[PDB]
């Protein structure tokens, strides 16, 4: 899954990459291979990197499942994990299977 | 006692083909899963009502609870399609069916309404608890609970919910426990 | 329709089978049986018969081997409990089942619950339940012709 | 058994004067174990079969 | 570098080869071929899913 | 402890790919200066600390407003949820949600979880 491309670290990675590309110092192709290796990469550390877990609540405005993918938009919602408790008045959340 | 309108069904036909993909994106509170069902679903919250708008341009309209709330929301729905941009007529704003419920407000005796009405009413304990007594000079499907509540179903116009529990209030007057 | 023909039948004989039991011989969900049932009603146009607790008074006390008197005096206190309509909502079985109980309960044949509720197949709450519609009129549901084993007022609270 | 399904003891005279037959019901425990090497050997049991 | 040149002449040939897959797919794997589609279109148009967040981000940042 | 997993991650991930990168032809100083790119836009916005900073009929306008607005939905800054969802559930208006494997950034900070159940009315 090209999932994880649009985050920090994969955003980072496309600039530095585009860098590279433009002052051809480093070209595409080959940087089309370099985030082929990323999906791999990224996928499996987050499924065996370790996780911990919690419960909460929210308030929904607009929903969508495509290609097996729920992207939801909650207003006023707060999640709490663990000790932690973040508030929020626009929260998006993008689910993968 | 007067029964009070739960559900009004309509259809309402939109006049032109819809793209159901580019709804489902850009319209907000919308559902659209083709392998589960083949319609989007749309809510809207201040009129509680759920619909369903078919591709083919064909709506249906579920959830308002009496005749001018559904026809508003449909009404509602229709708009809410245009100024996305799709070519939108309203057409045939039609009520298909009403449930309506009441309480006699007395036990009633359901054993006995299938003795002296075989024809008409079919009861089965474990399939459902409730006696199902279909009636044909007004057609509407009454499904009487032993504690007194009368659900009344089918109904494509208001009179006839009226119409039906006056017509079966006497038969549970004589059955009263 | 062959499992559906087999609960009719034996409702045509007067001795009715659960279709709980009825599933217990087939593979059809007792919704697709209790449906083509009513279909075969419309497709033969031919009426029925309600149920009564005892027609399953006999096999169950059996299957517990309950001796008569039991057997008979739960038949009365189902009897009693329902020309009274005390249970104006649990299943006649689950009515049954609690008389049989309670039954049970006044003689030294008493039995668990779990156990009544593993035969009858109902909840085991549902007795409980049914219990305690019933426990109310316990001593005066007992007939006329019965030898307690433990005093109504010494029956158990569930 | 009954006609209504309820069992009970025959005595020998009653085999006599309704035409009945003397017979005992009989039994088995049969046990049944699934081998498919499918890293597991499934067995079970249905006794008084 | 002429090595690339007779790789993508390759390419082309494979493509071919795909059309005899279509004469075998018409005389028979059909129904695996739009299980592989479909799969695909999961994939491609998840990325999708994926890209709004994109464009979003660069708007700000 | 999240600083901790992104410089593991990203450790990884640099390790991960040398090979890529030499089989495609590449010196190694491009990947260092990947890492330097890489690093130093986390250090520029400043969302955290780094080891690597410190370094009638027919007419329907006959209906006049309802739909609310579109727009409202994406901020570009708003509280983004990367997680995967195990099963997601309604009942009338009612939802509950039960989801897996989660980064979150809410009001700023960063937290992570391997499990999380919600619920809400639409």
């Amino acid at each position: 899954y090209q999932l994880y491309r649009n985050t920090t670290l994969g955003n980072s990675l496309q600039e530095s990459l585009d860098e590279l590309i433009q002052s051809q110092q480093i070209t595409p192709q080959l940087a089309l291979q370099v985030l082929l290796q990323f999906d791999k990469a990224i996928n499996a550390a987050l499924a065996q990197r370790v996780r911990n877990r919690v419960n909460f609540r929210g308030s929904l405005n607009t929903y969508r499942f495509c290609d097996n993918v729920w992207t939801f938009v909650l207003n006023d919602v707060e999640f709490r994990e663990v000790t932690e408790l973040i508030k929020v008045d626009k929260v998006k959340i993008v689910a993968c299977d | 006692i007067v029964p009070q309108l739960q559900n009004i069904v309509s259809t309402v036909n939109l006049g032109c083909k819809l793209d159901l993909k580019t709804i489902a994106l850009r319209a907000r509170n919308a559902e659209y899963n083709p392998k589960r069902f083949a319609a989007v679903i749309m809510r809207i919250r201040e009129p509680r009502t759920t619909a369903l708008i078919f591709s083919s341009g064909k709506m249906v309209c579920t959830g308002a609870k009496s005749e001018e709330q559904s026809r508003l929301a449909a009404r509602k729905y229709a708009r809410v399609v245009q100024k996305l941009g799709f070519p939108a007529k309203f057409l045939d704003f039609k009520i298909q069916n009403m449930v309506g419920s009441c309480d006699v407000k007395f036990p009633i005796r359901l054993e006995g309404l299938v003795l002296t009405h075989q024809q008409f009413s079919s009861y089965e304990p474990e399939l459902f608890p409730g006696l199902i007594y279909r009636m044909i000079k007004p057609r509407i499907v009454l499904l009487i609970f032993v504690s007194g509540k009368v659900v009344l179903t089918g109904a494509k116009v208001r009179a006839e919910i009226y119409e039906a529990f006056e017509n079966i209030y006497p038969i549970l007057k004589g059955f009263r426990k | 329709i062959a499992s559906a023909c087999l609960y009719i039948a034996c409702r045509q004989e007067g001795v009715p089978r659960t279709f709980k039991e009825i599933c217990a011989v087939s593979r059809i969900s007792k919704k697709e049986i209790g449906r083509c049932f009513k279909l075969i009603l419309k497709a033969l146009e031919t009426s029925v018969d309600l149920i009564t607790t005892g027609d399953f008074m006999s096999r169950f006390c059996s299957n517990l081997c309950l001796p008569k008197q039991v057997q008979m005096a739960a038949t009365h206190i189902a009897r009693k409990a329902v020309e009274l309509d005390l249970v104006p909502g649990r299943s006649p079985i689950s009515v049954a089942a609690a008389a049989i109980y309670m039954a049970s309960q006044a003689s030294a044949e008493k039995r668990t619950q779990k156990e009544i509720g593993d035969i009858a197949g109902v909840a085991d709450v549902t007795i409980r339940q049914s219990y305690r519609l019933i426990y109310p009129r316990a001593p005066d549901l007992f007939p006329t012709d019965f030898k307690f084993d433990t005093p109504v007022d010494k029956l158990p609270q569930l | 058994w009954e006609r209504d399904g309820a069992p009970s003891p025959m005595m020998p005279n009653e085999a006599r004067l309704r035409n009945l037959t003397y017979s005992a019901p009989l039994y088995v425990d049969i046990t049944k174990t699934v081998i498919k090497e499918g890293e597991e050997q499934l067995q079970t049991q249905h006794q008084k079969t | 570098a002429q090595l690339k040149f007779f790789e993508q002449l390759d390419q082309i040939e494979k493509q071919r080869k795909d059309e005899q897959e279509r004469e075998i797919l018409m005389r028979a794997p059909e129904q695996l071929r739009l299980k592989q589609k479909a799969k695909e279109m999961q994939q491609q148009e998840l990325a999708q899913m994926r890209q709004r967040d994109a464009n979003l981000t660069a708007l700000a940042a | 402890t999240v600083p901790k997993l992104y410089r593991s991650v990203i450790e990884d991930v640099i390790n991960d790919v040398r090979d890529i990168f030499l089989d495609d032809g590449v010196d190694e100083q491009v990947l260092m200066e990947l890492k330097t790119l890489w690093e130093n836009k986390l250090m520029q916005s400043r969302a955290v600390d780094g080891f690597h900073s410190e370094e009638e009929e027919e007419p329907l306008n006959s209906e006049d407003d309802v739909s609310d607005e579109e727009g409202q939905e994406l901020f570009d800054t708003e509280n983004v949820v990367v997680c995967q969802y195990d099963k997601i559930h309604r009942s009338k208006n009612k939802w509950k949600f039960h989801l897996k494997d989660g980064i979150m950034n809410l009001n700023g900070r960063d937290y992570i979880f391997s499990k999380a159940i919600g619920d809400a009315e639409w």
